[PDB]
């Protein structure tokens, strides 16, 4: 399911990312856009036995579990297979987790390299909302 | 541009009592506001931000509210450190505005 | 330690083009923005544009035509630019740090006065 940046701006602001430690909720629309680009099927193997997960895009050494990672860490407590539904609602939840503070969007390198210091609120203006 | 009408211009007030400065919106801001705090001489602070948030270290005794195109800060029992010159600030696109600030002196 | 400094000539003539410099250490100027603020004596503040991470600059509408802001990612340097000084310009100018649409850092300020 490939979102649009409202629906999903919409459905982020549902469950709680805006202003969730201190992140205007741009900056999740962004992140999503440049690590899945809007897509909650999307899927990524790493050079280690780790592949990210879904629209957020979540690790499956240290958060979901894929069965098929050495060392997963299983932090979310989450199959990596769920983070892959169309309905983010555990993705999100599985986020909230990883960001425990204001300076955690850093778990996300494309944010961190292509988010952060821009104007991210222009992925939001002119949404209902 | 989006306008910020601030009110009231002077506050006179003791210490121990709870006033109110507001900042109208000449259009739609979606909370993103933030107050600043000037003392004598010195930078602003920035004390709240996307309308309700306090930035670190800053006094539980401050807390902003509003929605839309009303805003408003709230001080309650001002403490001697609290008077000064404050400054409500859109940023929703560009080009940014401040409101016209409020001095907040001692009765 | 993030903090701000700016510099600049402190009495210009309208006869001049104006340039403030804004120095700053902590932070990198790719991750976050620097806005440009005023305040004329006695006066409140007053927005007059920005420069975001990426190198994308914004302005205050009015003085659009008289204003540039420029950045040395490499010496951490912001400048502000600025012609057709009038008496009007007269103000302390100040550099502040954005992060997540909010002025975090500010800097002290530079006194700057246009004469004749």
């Amino acid at each position: 399911k490939v979102f649009g940046r409202c629906e999903l701006a919409a459905a982020m602001k549902r469950h709680g990312l805006d202003n969730y430690r201190g992140y205007s909720l741009g900056n999740w629309v962004c992140a999503a856009k440049f690590e899945s680009n809007f897509n909650t099927q999307a899927t990524n193997r790493n050079t280690d036995g780790s592949t990210d997960y879904g629209i957020l895009q979540i690790n499956s050494r240290w958060w979901c579990n894929d069965g098929r990672t050495p060392g997963s860490r299983n932090l979310c407590n989450i199959p990596c297979s769920a983070l892959l539904s169309s309905d983010i609602t555990a993705s999100v939840n599985c986020a909230k987790k990883i960001v425990s503070d204001g300076n955690g969007m850093n778990a996300w390198v494309a944010w961190r390299n292509r988010c952060k210091g821009t104007d991210v609120q222009a992925w939001i203006r002119g949404c209902r909302l | 541009d989006i306008v910020l009408t601030q009110s009231p211009a002077s506050l006179s007030a003791s210490v121990g009592e709870t006033v109110t400065i507001t900042c109208r919106a000449s259009g739609n801001i979606h909370n993103y506001l933030a107050w600043y705090q000037q003392k004598q001489g010195k930078s602003p602070q920035l004390l709240v931000y996307s309308t309700t948030t306090l930035a670190d270290g800053v006094p539980s005794r401050f807390s902003g509210s509003g929605s839309g195109t009303q805003y408003s800060l709230k001080i309650n029992s001002l403490q001697p450190e609290d008077f000064g010159s404050y400054y409500c600030q859109h940023f929703w696109s560009t080009p940014r505005t401040f409101g016209g600030g409020t001095k907040l002196e001692i009765k | 330690q993030v903090q701000l400094q700016e510099s600049g000539p402190g009495l210009v003539a309208p006869s001049q083009s104006l340039s403030i410099t804004c120095t700053v250490s902590g932070f990198s100027l790719t991750g976050y923005g620097v806005n440009w603020v005023r305040q004329p004596p006695g006066k409140g503040l007053e927005w007059l544009g920005m420069i975001w991470g990426d190198g994308n600059t914004d302005y205050n509408s009015a003085l659009k035509s008289r204003l540039s802001i420029s950045k040395d990612n490499s010496k951490s340097q912001v400048f502000l630019k600025m012609n057709s000084l009038h008496t009007d310009d007269t103000a302390r100018y100040y550099c502040a740090r954005e992060r997540d649409y909010r002025l975090d850092y500010w800097g002290q300020g530079t006194t700057l006065t246009v004469s004749s």
